[PDB]
Order: structure tokens, then sequence, then C-alpha cells
């Protein structure tokens, strides 16, 4: 039946592209998260660094 | 459509018929149209009349 | 979808694996570890599979991929357990398949793969080189990828070109690798693709690929001698996919959030010298987004785009560019507040610059400076009727009279604006 | 960018009816000076 077929259709369509968006938005926020974990090894790179030349 | 911007997009119309009441329409020509257009200065009647 | 295809294929087939339960041609001892842990949904398995010490995974399985050497069955016995190697939920997620003993089962057994580019070999190699962002192991040599054919090849033909790309995006995350490759030619390799003009989804990806570049200052440091901004800006305007844009935009502000050194951003006017994003991002303004990321990225780009803008109102740097004898178009000629806030600066020493670009005027000829001048000229004499009455102390309204007279009829416009600015009580 | 040619025909229409007024009144004072 075509109608079945066009049904199945729209659905691997519809799945399709909204699993893209998904995945899209995760692998987005994941690098923000990779950012966040540079920016935070930083700041303590940094409080560390302080009381290492103040002992030595 | 499809081919203006190729997208692949089917545009799936689906059919179905409901409680629906549909239009009017029956095909027209130059040699008839004023005459149709006499019977429908007193409105239309039903669909598939 | 080709892979999907060819996923689809190999998944319809279950191995006859257990009639090679102890054979030595085919995974004597791999398959009790695959009559063990069939269950890859069973935390259990995975349990059993990191008590076995990493002794076959990724150490036996590795070099089994040599014990088959059938092609029509290469490919079936390797997604067999690539299904584990690939969807890896938990299963070794941080490198539990250590092989601490050897290293030709830790990573440089690469070598052998990376042939005859056909039936998903290349293409499960791209798939192990990208093994190093989500996993507990580090890339022993970028040398031996950086240069070789994996992601030469994929220049021109796709599906699979889409996933090379993925695996190298995934792959392009630790900016220790990334500033070396961007030492090396990996730009040249971006740009190549780019100007190769293809789908919208690659372009996307290869702006996803410049924006995750773009986390580094060191790297848009040495990216700032590209035009990779202009172009980014023209791919907006010239395509609209939705993520494109938003890619586009996450570049845009990541570019103009870093700023380690201003003196270098020239970028800060060269943003929209190049391309004008502001009418753009007015017209997506107008629009509503529920993405809170993307209308945030577009008032960041407001603002900022904004205050490069004002940093393009002054006077000593515009009277700099009327002196240099190029009139650039600063777009300083038109602002309102230039002429208002500003005008009377135009009269420097006795009308010194007014003086200067009347001598510009009478020496050169071009079309733009012509335009430059006049326009601002006009701009100013519209304030200042006693400034008219010194212009035509000068002479030059008369020169401006004979620049009617020019070969362009644009110049002839232009005078002729700058003479219905001097007609006013005239 | 049409809208801006129509912007142009705008200005040229204001500056036309000034030139006229101008005009007018500049023949007014050659008018004035053609007496002994």
């Amino acid at each position: 039946a075509l109608s079945d077929a066009d049904v199945q259709k729209q659905i691997k369509h519809m799945m399709a592209f909204i699993e893209q968006e998904a995945n899209e938005k995760a692998e987005e926020i994941d690098a923000k998260a990779e950012e966040e974990f540079n920016i935070e090894k930083g700041r303590l790179v940094q409080t560390q660094r302080l009381k290492i030349m103040e002992y030595y | 459509g499809t081919e203006h911007s190729g997208s692949t997009v089917p545009s799936i119309l689906n059919r179905m018929q409901t409680n629906q009441t549909p239009p009017t329409y029956n095909k027209t020509n130059k040699f008839t149209h004023g005459f149709q257009n006499i019977v429908d200065a007193y409105g239309i009647g039903t669909y598939r009349e | 979808n080709i892979i999907a295809a060819k996923a689809a294929e190999v998944r319809a087939n279950k191995v006859n694996w257990q009639s090679y339960l102890q054979g030595q041609m085919i995974s004597a001892e791999d398959c009790e570890f695959i009559q063990r842990f069939e269950m890859k949904r069973s935390s259990e398995d995975k349990q059993e599979m990191l008590q076995t010490e990493g002794s076959q995974c990724a150490k036996t399985f590795i070099n089994l991929m040599t014990h088959i050497s059938k092609e029509q069955t290469v490919q079936y016995i390797l997604t067999m357990v690539d299904d584990m190697l690939q969807e890896n939920h938990q299963r070794v997620s941080i490198f539990f398949d250590y092989a601490k003993r050897s290293k030709s089962t830790a990573w440089p057994y690469f070598l052998p793969m990376l042939n005859r580019q056909d039936p998903f070999t290349v293409h499960m190699a791209a798939r192990i080189i990208a093994k190093l962002a989500a996993w507990g192991k580090e890339l022993m040599e970028g040398s031996d990828l950086n240069y070789y054919f994996n992601w030469i090849k994929t220049q021109l033909s796709s599906q699979y070109v889409q996933c090379v790309a993925g695996c190298l995006q995934l792959m392009l995350r630790v900016n220790e690798y990334r500033f070396a490759w961007v030492e090396a030619d990996g730009v040249n390799c971006i740009m190549g693709v780019l100007s190769n003009k293809c789908g919208f989804q690659l372009q996307y990806q290869m702006i996803f690929s410049i924006w995750l570049l773009a986390f580094s200052p060191q790297m848009c440091e040495h990216l700032r001698r590209y035009n990779i901004i202009p172009v980014l800006s023209d791919i907006l305007q010239e395509s609209v996919k939705e993520k494109v844009t938003r890619i586009i935009l996450a570049a845009f502000r990541n570019f103009l959030e870093k700023s380690t050194e201003r003196e270098t951003r020239q970028e800060y006017a060269l943003a929209m010298i190049q391309c004008k994003v502001l009418k753009q991002l007015e017209n997506l303004e107008q629009q509503k987004y529920d993405d809170e990321d993307i209308s945030e990225d577009i008032k960041f780009l407001l603002e900022k785009l904004g205050e490069s803008v004002q940093d393009l109102s002054s006077f000593d740097e515009y009277s700099s560019e009327l002196k240099s004898g190029r009139l650039e178009w600063s777009p300083v000629h038109k602002s309102e507040k230039f002429w208002r806030e500003n005008a009377v600066r135009l009269n420097e020493k006795n009308y010194e610059l007014l003086k200067i670009l009347t001598k510009l005027l009478e020496v050169s000829d071009d079309p733009q400076v012509l335009a430059v001048a006049a326009h601002d000229v006009g701009e100013y004499v519209r304030h200042y009727p006693r400034g008219k009455r010194v212009i035509e102390q000068l002479g030059g309204k008369q020169l401006v009279m004979n620049h009617m007279h020019h070969e362009d009829q644009q110049v002839r416009y232009n005078a002729l604006l700058a003479v219905q600015k001097l007609m006013v009580h005239n | 960018n049409f809208e801006k040619i129509e912007n142009e025909l705008k200005e040229i229409n204001t500056n036309q009816e000034a030139l006229k007024r101008n005009f007018l009144e500049l023949t007014e004072l050659k008018f004035i000076l053609r007496k002994t």
C-alpha cells in the first residue's frame, strides 16, 4: 500500500530529524562543558601557582 | 516545488473524509460562464446537486 | 545514509561463530568472550569484562581482525565486535580495554588499515582513530594521521565523507593536538573543502570545527590572517538552514568573546565592513526563537558590534584618513552623531582640513575620493551658513561646479548634491 | 534599494520646489534692479 509506505516515510523523516537535532544539542552542550572544565582548571592553576611561588 | 529547492521533502498528503461539508464547483468555459453566473445570482445549491 | 544501509546489511546476520567456538581459524579463545558477554545490555557482563583484566578486550579482538582475511566475511566479523566498540554506553568508556602488555594492542596497529578504501576499511579505521576525547587514552603520534590519505582522499566524491568529518570534529576537542594541527596544514584542508561548494550540512560541520577551534585563543590569533569571518558572514547571508546560522553565530560570539589583544583585532571593524551583520541580526531579533542560546548570541552580537560601531566614531583617525590621500569609506562619513556632536571639528585651524580636502579635490578626481569629500563638505556646510560663505570664499564652489562635468555621472551627481546643499538662501 | 531611489525622488521634489521659490525671489530682485 502506498499510504502505509508513506506513513513509514513520514516516520523515518520525523524520528531521524529529531534524533539529529537532539544529538546536535547534546554535542553543543558537551563542548560547553569541556570549556567549563578548561576555565576551571585555569582558575585553580592560578590559585595553586600563587602559593607555589610563595613557598619556593 | 521539490525541484526548485532540492531537499527531498516528500510533502506527503494523506486523504480522509469526515463530517466536513466540501466546496462546490462545476467547470465552465467562455461559451457558458455567463449563464452559470445567472444561475449563481440566486446562490448555489448543495454539494452534488 | 549509505553507512546506514551497510549497517542494516551487516546487522541482519548473526555470525556462525559457535561452530568456531574453539576453532583456531576464528576465535578459539575469543568465542567464550562472545558467548559470555553476548548480552551487552547486562551490567554483569561489563563487570566480568573488567574482571578479565583486558586480557582479550582490545588485546585479542585486535589481531582477530587479522585472523580474518576473506572480505565477504571480514565485514561481518568486523561488525560483530564493532557494534560493541562503537555503541559503547559504558562498556569501555574510559579506555577500560587497556591491554597494557603490548603497544601493538594499544593504538599503533592502525597502519595496516587505511588501504583499499571501499569495503568499509578506512571507515572503521576512522572510527578507531576517533578514540581520544571521551576515552582514557591519548594519541601517541599526531603525524601518523595528520598527513595520511584517510582525510585527503575524502575531499571529492559521500555519506562516508560525513562520517570522516564527524570523526574529525569529534577528534577536535583537546587543544594540545589542535594547536599542532593548526600549525600544520589542517587549516588548508578546511579551506579547500570550504571553497569546494558542497552540501549545507557539510558546511555546518566545517563551521562547527572552526568554532570548536575558536575555543582556543592562540588558534584564533593564528587564523586571524585568514578571511574566515567575512566568508562565514557570506555563508550566513547566502544560506539559511537554521543550525548553520546557529553555529555561525556561535563562531562570531567566540571571536568577539576571546579578544586577547584589541590592537590585533582589527576584525572588530572588518566583521561589519566586509559584511554588515547588523541588518540581518535585526531581522533575526525581529523573529522570535524558543532557543535562548540563539537569542542570547544575537543579543551579544548586537551589543559588541554596536560597541565597535561606536569605536569607529572618531575624528583624529578620520582626519588621518583624510590626510592619507586615499579616502577609504570609514562609516563615520554618514554618522549623524558625526555631523552634530563634532561637526565643528572639521573647522580646524582656519578651516585647515576643509582646505586640505579642497586641495585633494582639485588634484585628485577619482570618483570615491570626490564623493567622500563632497558629501562630507555638504554635511558640514548644512549646519554652518558662515561655513558656506567661507567655502564660497575658498573658490571650491566653482571647483565643484566644474566637477559637475566629470566623465562619470555619479561624480556629476554628487557635485549636484553639494550645490543644492549650497543653494539654501543663495 | 528601490525605496532609497524613492527617497532620492522625494529629495529631488523638495529641492526643485525650493529652487523654484528661490527662482521667483531672485526674479523679483531682478525686476527691482531694472530702474535708474
